[PDB]
């Protein structure tokens, strides 16, 4: 199949996370066709020459099978708005890779005014404009989580991806998800797995319950996905 | 008498544009390299937020070098509040930053491999690079808490400490990395010295020449005393590009004494290791040689580290709301600068960042001039640019 | 309704070290497994529950047998053992971690491994997952009220508690033994345990418990290939004493009745929550 | 009409705010019939006498027209569960009065463990259990907003209550609502009214945009309600 | 030989239960007044949270007296970090607390009016209560920021300075409030002295007697030096109720030197104004008289207030993570205590609150004994009980 | 569609105090009303903007006449005037507050008054709501780029920025006057103004602007009964110089053309946002 890495208003960290499959990145790239990735390949090069100028563009190719879209969309930049609608148009499966594309992530705190584009102030997850098929939270999702999504997508493992396909319809995340959906609902038993999942260490187990340091939370969603009293598909009970 | 625009440039991080005015023979007469990545605006939303959020937030400038901004952010807040990190925290911090530069340089050699590495050697070359990066990311994992966005890098030092077991592991991983570095370096230095790509095309001898100085404050970490931040003045894109190109640039234009400066491995190697070569190939060579310098200093920090020594200072994060703290760090791409002023309550009242590639973008604009435009991108990649970093 | 989940063998067992038996709750299976691994290089860290003089619990990563010994015994109060699982593979630098936890915490560990979003380089380093049985937990101040104001004994003077046999039992250091009907111990339990449907820690490598086995002995389920290889290695070394669960009393018939009593009771709570509109795991 | 003040897990401050209509509270209480309010009236007294016990109970009466329900619901206290369903059963119009009843408010931070009811750890807005007809956010809602709600209810001003009847369906609130729905959506113009509405002074205008001090936010909902780029019914444009 | 259970009790704040053992003539033999309000648990979710969140959170104990919990909190955190609020901030804080007691006492006289005020005087009696309350709540709006939950009450003093305009407006409104207080007081004291309800029922002369001492630290504000907090021990409801009643109690049982104590206006008037009357009517009388004490001190503060004086200490919220700060304040219902331990970063590591009515609840249990059970609720209301406060 | 909303009269006018005219943008209407109200007890506080030596604005509760003079003039940059409206009635203790603001900030004020959830004891204290016309705002660093980099004047040497006639005009303290096509200014404007449908501040008591009237004068809409009484009290006191909008040029026809131009332009943006799925006020 054909996969492509669209980089919107992200930091390439999610791509580096995939790169931190280390030497197994060759097994991944050898199992698919990397058809577009500005960071890695010179695609899709199209030379347009007028009598005034030569324009050499690298554009998103058509007939993409899996689009790993990373970063959020800047509403005030037209190239960002254009690339996100192109990714959906040309790709069959759109994967909101990383908290930025899935729920906004750090870019939720953007309020603009900085040089040299002081009107750049409105950043949204890709789900607020296009239909998302799969969403990977965290900042960044682990290399192991990525490999599983890729392996499950190639192998048509619909069951495994159901939790991520359900996340695609969620465009907002916070550490408060644990309060609103677990602690306040008499479901938290105090394992602490959420506190271990957080990349900024914003969760702190106090008296068998999570305390969220809200000023350190970057709205990544890794804790909400982790907590086993929110989602617990039968698939997880499978061991030998 | 034509305009060549390459957009986007590839096999670097982020989103840029080459806008070149060439003569009839294709020689670039006026060069322009500029970021068109949207401005996420970190220096402006950090104002009003607590200081401990700065190293967490600025780490998201870039996922290749996040440690460099976390390091520079806390150094600038520590300077603003007169906080002194304990010895062993400062050593782990530096070790973390060196671990990050230990995966960035091989990663860059991997990105430029389609141009310099023959196709038959590709798989082995990638495997050797990834074996090196695994060690580098493991160092940032152990010390920093996460390889990509290290939450242990805090105002005060380093949050956690390592066990002698772990220390012993990293020291053994470094010795194997040092083996891989000699293999890598013995393979690439001949290619860079030949000045010919893998398809046979020879590169001009003066490729990427320019007349600007360098900025580097330390060979492996950072030293705020080696630069007079008052002589650093940021100018607008209107001061370096033509008007129809300036409105597209997202970055500022940093200057030292009103002049462009280059940062990065060759800048460091020029100042500290008497490396005097100009051009773009010298940039790939200095970066390759710096890999050995880093891993040697990593093992030198481990031999010096006291795994039970305090890592976090006990001083409180309190500023006077005036002092503009300075935080410099030698990122994998070059001299990285953060500045922040903190009030009594530990909150940010002003923040500013002058990232490495922000320095090199306008230097790249000049370096492409003089040579054919089919070589322009090869001059860009020699600078290992990171654009989401240079834009923040 | 299945009673135990999947397992290879069910066994009644006991630790061979007398030091462990002097400090353990039942047969000393968890402490025996942890100490054997550490002593034989199968494990280099283990998550344990440290207890304050007043029975407060604090999670901790352990790299020394003494540490394992310092924390043997059941604290019927919530201890977040998984909260330290990342810290274990990062700063502590573990690559063969041992984790223990109630069935729920085991459920968290198994999901933590299948969808390792926030758990980069964690799953591969988990070397043994030990589950302990569990019927109900309590907030600390709730257990404080039962023992101190319903049982007379003060927390500090407590040395060992045990439920079963019809009711709660607090054993005093000084020597007394008090019992209060299990019917009065209900008002003070964690109500988030009323939707829990795992009694025997059905997803652990090795599950160990008290019921079904006599005093000083532990019912031990061997479930996974990893747990089997670990359990066998201990037996060939003599770290455990092993008797078939058939030859022992009360036997597996008790575990089965308690397990299916929990499942049938809590499954009705789950259906009640669904009925009134409260969230339930799915 | 018959109105009743149901007091769940609250602070009575919402009732005090209604009392802060001052002398006009007698014009309010005379335009309706206060049929139940443990804080005010001795209703509805019912005496059951056996041979060992006299049970004087004050129960919630039947045939309530409007129920001002204040405070959240404690999932582990059976009398709190009984009273919230009792209010829906016996009342025609159920008003979620205050942020506690509307969106949880300060009680969203409850995590239990305190004497003498340490299992009391789960607090939800009444919307998570019963049907709400109108919701008033804020901590507390101003006396004027209450007077306006009561008048519009008595006068059948359905147009005025629409914004509140729409809130009754919203059980979550936070200062992030301004980011997620306004700032991030290229709608914020920098008035600052959202900052003036905050009871805890958690919003701070910085460079023409709000900055939420998330640790000082009680999840009340006033700012999200005030913002004119969220809701702006034509009714507002009427002046004389 | 019969049990009498009244549930809920009315015309006080919150949710309680009366459980009385009465002989064949209805006389209470064993009394039990207890809170059944759910425990929101402020002292436990504040641990882990920043200090400046305490006065905001604990203000939500109750909407009738929120100023008293904000004041006790910041006093306890200031004590834990050795912060000294500036002179004029402390004056505004006391004024804000006095304005809050200036709305509570009239409010309570309005709550009990159905028992004591003739039905013909009701409308004019209520109008006079609300005119007074408006003034008290205006003082809390102006100084505290909001009448219900004042955010200006902060660690270090008061957030905002008023204007000389606002000061003069309050002084004039206090002169009018004092006029209303004399009208109210001259109307209610004869009623309370008659010991007869508005339906002609004579109340027993020994109604609500008890044998316990009092706790009062100041007549209008608070003084942590006037109590030895080490002698204050909280016991469990099993130590005062029967077991089947104890399991329902939601409050703790505070004791001073192992004994129950009464707090409140009569507790204050006994220590400071030589008021020695026992019983329940004495409580209504002391509370009525304290209205004149409060408004007269408010005008004394305004006379002393420097409108331009600093109101916030510049000291930082930094503690040693051990000192148990003590914050006491004479709320409308009596001695209100908060305690807090703060670390070096300004975060709460332990928090505790022994609110006024938490003291009075087990005293009410005894005060109802000796008289008929038809009077038990009238003894309860004499203590102006706030239950959401006593439970927190 | 309708261009101005509700009004009673529309008149060209300017202040009579010429100290005001020395410092004002157009006719000095806002300052004249504030100063009149302050001097005559109709207002006891007014919300104004305290600009910075580099034109950075700051909202402010003014109480003295001279303060009103230090905020006179237009800073084409966002200034949250409504953010101080509560602080004005609490610590400052105002009971006859005057408020100024662009049409959007007046809209917020009208909603603030109709649904005063967070605005206890505030509505009844607003004594005069003055709106100023507005077509588009800018982020400060955006306008900084327009002035410094396209007009070549340092914000410090800036004296009076103005728009109209087809271009942005920067008038320098040292005498020069620069003009750039409005086309160049549009890439720097705050993109949230593209959903604004109010040009003449249609919900203010009194609305005043530059367009429609001549240099040194101002188009004044008088809309409400409160604004009419304040306006009439000023003209009988001689604080204002008043001429009909019909006898003055360019006249009401320009405002109309500009007001509808904004409405038709932005109504398209609103419909474009609905189409692609973005939120739009309702
Ligand atoms: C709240 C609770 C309820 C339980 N209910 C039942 C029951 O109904 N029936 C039954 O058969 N068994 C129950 N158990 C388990 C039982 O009490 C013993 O822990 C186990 O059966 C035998 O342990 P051991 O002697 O084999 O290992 P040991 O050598 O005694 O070591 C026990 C290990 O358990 C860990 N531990 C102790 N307390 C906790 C805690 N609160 N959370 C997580 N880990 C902990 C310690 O780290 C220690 O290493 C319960 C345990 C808990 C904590
Ligand atoms: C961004 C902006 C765009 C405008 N666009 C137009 C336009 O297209 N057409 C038109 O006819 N008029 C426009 N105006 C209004 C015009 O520039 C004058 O402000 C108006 O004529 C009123 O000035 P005056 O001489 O009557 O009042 P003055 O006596 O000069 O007082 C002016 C008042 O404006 C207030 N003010 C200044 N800057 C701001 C701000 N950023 N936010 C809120 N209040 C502020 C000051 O506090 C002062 O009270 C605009 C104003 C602004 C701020
Ligand atoms: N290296 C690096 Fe960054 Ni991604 C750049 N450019 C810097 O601090
Ligand atoms: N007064 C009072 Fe509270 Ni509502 C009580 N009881 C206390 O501090
Ligand atoms: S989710 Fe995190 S790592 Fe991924 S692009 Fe966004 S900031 Fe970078
Ligand atoms: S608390 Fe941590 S894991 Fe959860 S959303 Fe926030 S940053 Fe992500
Ligand atoms: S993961 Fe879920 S159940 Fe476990 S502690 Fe966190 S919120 Fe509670
Ligand atoms: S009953 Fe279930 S949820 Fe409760 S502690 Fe035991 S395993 Fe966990
Ligand atoms: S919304 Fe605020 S004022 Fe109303 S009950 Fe809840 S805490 Fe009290
Ligand atoms: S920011 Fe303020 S107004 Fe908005 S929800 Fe939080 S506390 Fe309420
Ligand atoms: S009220 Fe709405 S538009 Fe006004 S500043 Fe706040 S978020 Fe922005
Ligand atoms: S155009 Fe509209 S939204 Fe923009 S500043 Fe003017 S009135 Fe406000
Ligand atoms: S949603 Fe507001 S901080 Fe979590
Ligand atoms: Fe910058
Ligand atoms: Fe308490």
């Amino acid at each position: 199949v054909k996969i492509a890495h669209i980089h919107l208003c992200g930091c390439t960290g999610c791509l580096i996370s995939l790169a931190d499959t280390y030497e197994q990145l060759l097994d991944i790239l050898n199992s698919v066709e990397l058809v577009y990735a500005l960071t890695l390949v010179d695609e899709k090069t199209e030379i347009r020459e007028t009598d005034d100028k030569i324009l050499i563009e690298r554009e998103i190719p058509d007939d993409i099978d899996i689009a790993l879209v990373e970063g959020s969309v800047c509403l005030e930049d037209e190239h960002s708005m254009k690339d996100v609608f192109d990714a959906r148009r040309k790709s069959k499966i759109v994967v909101a890779l990383g908290a930025c594309a899935a729920t906004g992530g750090i870019t939720r705190f953007c309020r603009g005014g900085q040089m040299s584009k002081p009107v750049h102030s409105s950043f949204v997850p890709i789900g607020d404009l296009i239909k998302v098929d799969l969403a990977l939270p965290g900042c960044p999702p682990s290399p192991e989580a990525l490999v599983n999504l890729i392996t499950a997508a190639l192998n048509g493992d619909t069951e495994y991806l159901e939790i991520y396909a359900e996340l695609a319809k969620k465009t907002e995340a916070c550490g408060c998800d644990l309060l609103v959906n677990v602690i306040n609902k008499s479901l938290c038993m105090g394992c602490g797995s959420c506190a271990a999942s957080c990349p900024t260490r914003a969760i702190e187990m106090i008296d068998g319950k999570p305390n969220v340091l809200k000023e350190l939370c970057i709205k990544c969603g890794a804790c909400s996905l982790q907590c086993p009293r929110i989602r617990f598909p039968k698939l997880i009970e499978e061991i030998e | 008498g034509k305009i060549v625009e390459i957009h986007p440039t590839t096999r670097h991080e982020g989103h840029t544009k080459l806008v070149l005015k060439v003569d009839d023979e294709g020689i670039v007469e006026k060069g322009a390299y500029l970021s068109v990545t949207p401005v996420r605006g970190f220096e402006k939303f950090l104002v009003g937020k607590p200081a401990e959020f700065a190293p967490i937030a600025v780490s998201r400038f870039c996922g290749i070098c996040p440690v460099a901004h976390a390091t520079s952010a806390v150094e600038a807040i520590e300077d603003a509040c007169d906080i002194t990190p304990p010895k062993d925290g400062l050593l782990l911090r530096e070790l973390c930053g060196i671990g990050n530069k230990m995966h960035s340089h091989p990663l860059h050699q991997f990105l430029i491999s389609p141009d310099y590495v023959p196709k038959d050697d590709s798989n082995e070359f990638i495997k050797r690079v990834q074996a090196m990066r695994r060690i580098g990311q493991y160092i940032v994992d152990a010390v920093g808490g996460e390889a990509i966005h290290s939450p242990n890098i805090k105002v005060g030092g380093m949050a956690k400490q390592i066990t002698e077991s772990t220390k012993a592991k990293m020291y053994y991983k470094c010795k194997e990395y040092e083996k891989l570095a000699k293999e890598q370096l013995e393979y690439l230095i001949p290619i860079f010295e030949s000045r010919t790509l893998n398809d046979g095309t020879e590169l001009p001898e003066k490729l990427g020449y320019h007349d600007f100085g360098y900025i580097a404050t330390h060979p492996t970490y950072g030293d705020r005393t080696k630069i007079d931040q008052d002589k650093v003045v940021e100018y607008t894109p209107f001061d370096v590009y033509d008007k129809d190109v300036a409105i597209q640039s997202s970055t500022t234009v940093p200057t030292y004494n009103g002049r462009l400066m280059e940062v990065g491995p060759r800048a460091r190697f020029s100042k500290f290791f008497d490396f005097k070569e100009k051009g773009a190939m010298a940039l790939h060579i200095a970066r390759a040689y710096e890999i050995s310098v880093l891993v040697k200093r990593a093992m030198e920090i481990l031999d010096e580290l006291n795994v039970n020594g305090k890592t976090m200072s006990d001083e409180p994060i309190v500023g006077d709301g005036e002092k503009l703290g300075l935080g410099v760090h030698e990122a994998a791409r070059g001299h990285n600068t953060h500045q922040a002023v903190i009030d009594k309550d530990g909150n940010i009242v002003y923040y500013n960042a002058i990232v490495a590639t922000t320095w090199n973008i306008p230097v790249i604009s000049k370096a492409v001039e003089g040579t054919h435009y089919k070589f322009a991108e090869h001059i860009v990649r020699a600078y290992d640019p990171c654009i989401s970093c240079a834009t923040h | 309704m299945d009673p135990f989940g999947k397992y290879k063998t069910v066994v009644s067992a006991r630790a061979a070290d007398k030091t462990i038996l002097k400090k353990c709750q039942d047969g000393g299976i968890v402490s025996a497994a942890y100490i054997y691994g550490l002593e034989n290089g199968l494990l280099d860290g283990v998550i344990v529950a440290d207890k304050d003089d007043k029975l407060q619990t604090t999670p901790k990563v352990a790299t020394t047998v003494d540490e394992v010994l310092e924390a043997a015994g059941t604290k019927y109060t919530v201890c977040p053992t998984i909260s330290v699982i990342k810290s274990a593979v990062r700063e502590y630098g573990c690559e063969k971690l041992g984790v223990v936890g109630t069935p729920c915490q085991i459920i968290a560990t198994r999901k933590l491994m299948k969808y390792p979003i926030g758990f980069r380089h964690v799953p591969d380093k988990l070397a043994l997952i030990v589950g302990i049985f569990c019927m109900e937990n309590f907030p600390y101040n709730g257990m404080k009220t039962i023992i101190e104001e319903h049982c007379g004994i003060k927390m500090e003077d407590v040395a060992k508690t045990d439920i079963g046999k019809g009711k709660f039992w607090v054993y005093s250091k000084w020597g007394d033994v008090k019992s209060i009907k299990l019917k009065e111990t209900h008002p003070y339990e964690q109500q988030s345990c009323h939707v829990c449907m795992d009694y025997t820690a059905e997803l652990a490598d090795i599950s160990t418990g008290s019921v079904g086995s006599p005093d000083g002995w532990s019912t031990v389920f061997i479930r996974t290939a990893q747990g089997e290889e670990f359990f066998n290695k201990m037996v060939e070394a003599g770290a455990l004493e092993v008797k078939p669960i058939e030859e022992v009393k009360p036997g597996l018939g008790l575990v089965e009745k308690l397990s299916l009593t929990k499942k049938e009771k809590n499954a009705k709570e789950i259906e009640h929550r669904k009925e009134i509109g409260l969230p339930v795991p799915y």
